[PDB]
């Protein structure tokens, strides 16, 4: 996966 | 197993300390984020008033989440070099918190440290690219973005290019040249995926200092320790813990204070201040404070 807030 | 076995005496820094001690515990796992690196001159995002979302109004961006986001990167990179300009500090000096974990490594306790930061300051203080899984990447190299190039730069050129205000260009195709960071909507590195793989097998200890543990995967990775792996965190406010409302959808998040508590402690406060207290029980704070004031003093000296 991506990095991303949550 | 998956057992959750209470392996703490109790549920402090006294315990982590003994713990620490105990024939028990031989690999930490460190997880790092921006609060390791406040007290060395570099905002965090999410502290109110000097953390970045506060202070971006300038940059004339939609919210202030965009200027680490790949694709208005890709539309525009003129933002996020101008501001890299505006935060890149005159001198890199590790913290306290830094040198605590170059403490573990010289002890032979740290099997990994895995960081969300890109400021480098782990590696100044001593921690070996083995040692260390750079999650968001790094600013230490930077690469020509054209697959059919990739030419690497040191930092030394780019800090170059970003104070002379100079969009940085390839020297070889003069495409984009960018810094080995992952931003918001990019994958991370491989490296991530294989040493979570291996290194949770086999840890005796999280300690996870300077991060709110919003930020995925990076968060999820308190989950991967075995559930009877003490877990310490050090920060300014508690993290990490199940959101009531999310929570009730079908990982072990961090739970210091409820009922079922058994192995997660929080220490509330500068990460400066908590490492110097957990070295002090460690018989560590005179190795902490000499090597401090010596690999400091090495650095003020350049
Ligand atoms: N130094 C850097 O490389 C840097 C700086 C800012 C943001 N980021 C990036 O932005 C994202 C933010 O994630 P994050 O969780 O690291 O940061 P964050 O801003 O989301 O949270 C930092 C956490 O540390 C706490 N904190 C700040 N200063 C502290 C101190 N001195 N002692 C103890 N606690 C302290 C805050 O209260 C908060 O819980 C990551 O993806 C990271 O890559 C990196
Ligand atoms: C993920 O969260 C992307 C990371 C972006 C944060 C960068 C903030 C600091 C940049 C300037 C520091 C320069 C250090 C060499
Ligand atoms: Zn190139």
């Amino acid at each position: 996966p991506r990095k991303q807030l949550a | 197993g998956s057992q959750k076995e209470r392996l703490l005496d109790e549920l402090t820094l006294e315990g982590v300390a003994r713990y620490m001690q105990s024939e028990r515990c031989r690999r930490v796992i460190c997880l790092v984020g921006a609060g390791i690196s406040t007290s060395a001159g570099i905002p965090d995002f999410r502290s109110p008033s000097t953390g970045l979302y506060d202070n971006l109004e300038k940059y004339h961006l939609p919210y202030p989440e965009a200027i680490f986001e790949i694709s208005y990167f890709k539309k525009h990179p003129e933002p996020f070099f101008a501001l890299a300009k505006e935060l890149y500090p005159g001198q890199f000096k590790p913290t306290i918190c830094h040198y605590f974990m170059r403490l573990l490594k010289d002890k032979g306790l740290l099997l990994r440290c895995y960081t969300q930061n890109i400021d480098t300051l782990e590696r100044i203080a001593g921690l070996e690219q083995e040692d260390l899984v750079e999650a968001h990447g790094t600013f230490y190299t930077s690469h020509c973005v054209s697959a059919s190039c990739r030419h690497e730069y040191p930092l030394s050129w780019m800090k170059e290019k970003i104070f002379s205000e100079v969009t940085p260009k390839c020297e070889d195709c003069q495409s984009l040249v960018k810094p080995d960071i992952v931003f918001f909507g990019e994958s991370l590195p491989a490296r991530f995926f294989s040493c979570m793989q291996s290194d949770f097998l086999k840890v005796d200890l999280l300690l996870v200092m300077g991060t709110s543990l919003q930020v995925q995967p990076f968060a999820s990775l308190i989950s991967k320790a075995p559930l009877s792996t003490p877990r310490l965190l050090i920060n300014k406010e508690k993290a990490g813990q199940s959101d009531p409302f999310l929570g009730m959808i079908m990982g072990g998040g961090m739970d210091f204070d409820s009922k079922k508590a058994y192995r997660d402690v929080a220490w509330l406060g500068e990460c400066d201040q908590g490492c110097l207290a957990l070295a002090e029980l460690l018989g560590w704070k005179k190795e902490l404070e000499d090597l401090v004031r010596r690999e400091h003093a090495s650095i003020d000296a350049q």
